[PDB]
């Protein structure tokens, strides 16, 4: 009855921070893809002018 | 005694989401020592890169 | 009391557990993510950082 | 009503199930990240020791 209450309205915020950490999860992938990407292009960057230095 | 049994269901499986908190964050914090690697790695890239430029200065 | 009531109680207790390991969870992951950003700041600054490389290389 | 707390609770279930499962993704795409950067403090000691060559 009103313990019910009471559970029902810590289950309700349990439900609401679920939703938010797979957005901020789902964000954070993205992050890590993007990251990956300029790595690789600096890496990339790098292989370049350290021949360069060589030559 | 079926709303009971119903009552004492959701008992087990609000257990078991607590449970899936717990392991969601296990590996969140674990997964912090690889970003911290990850971290150190791009810091030290970039004093390298900084090191360097003052050597191909000075060669200029 | 019954089981009912007593089961209830019991699910109180955990799911509020569990609240409290979700925004332990949530700060975390603030925190992780701030980790990912500066790193990122860090990896542009020293792309930029190269561009500065190719000219010294260039007036060799 | 112990139906909608029982909907409420099968439906947290359904998206922390997913957050698992988002965060062993991210487990994996971090350590590919990690390996890039690994790579990229290796190129960047050679750079170094190269300018200091010259």
């Amino acid at each position: 009855d009103a313990g019910l209450d009471a559970l029902s309205s810590i289950i309700s915020r349990q439900k609401q921070m679920g939703q938010e950490i797979g957005n901020e999860l789902d964000e954070q992938n993205e992050i890590i893809d993007d990251l990956a990407n300029l790595v690789e292009n600096t890496d990339e960057k790098l292989r370049t002018e350290a021949r360069r230095v060589t030559l | 005694h079926e709303r009971e049994s119903s009552i004492r269901q959701l008992e087990a499986d609000i257990m078991d989401i607590n449970e899936i908190f717990k392991d969601l964050g296990m590996m969140i914090h674990e997964q912090g020592d690889v970003i911290d690697s990850i971290e150190a790695n791009v810091e030290s890239a970039e004093v390298h890169v900084q090191q360097a430029n003052q050597q191909l200065s000075r060669a200029a | 009391m019954n089981r009912a009531t007593q089961s209830i109680e019991r699910s109180h207790r955990i799911a509020t557990e569990t609240d409290q390991i979700g925004t332990e969870i949530i700060e975390e992951l603030g925190e992780q993510r701030d980790q990912l950003e500066r790193t990122k700041s860090r990896l542009v600054n020293t792309n930029e950082n190269l561009s500065k490389s190719r000219k010294i290389l260039r007036s060799m | 009503r112990v139906r909608n707390l029982q909907s409420e609770v099968e439906g947290v279930k359904n998206i922390m199930t997913q957050n698992v499962e988002r965060i062993l993704a991210r487990g994996e795409n971090l350590d590919h990240l990690r390996n890039k950067t690994e790579d990229l403090e290796a190129t960047s000691e050679h750079f170094k020791t190269t300018s200091q060559k010259v």
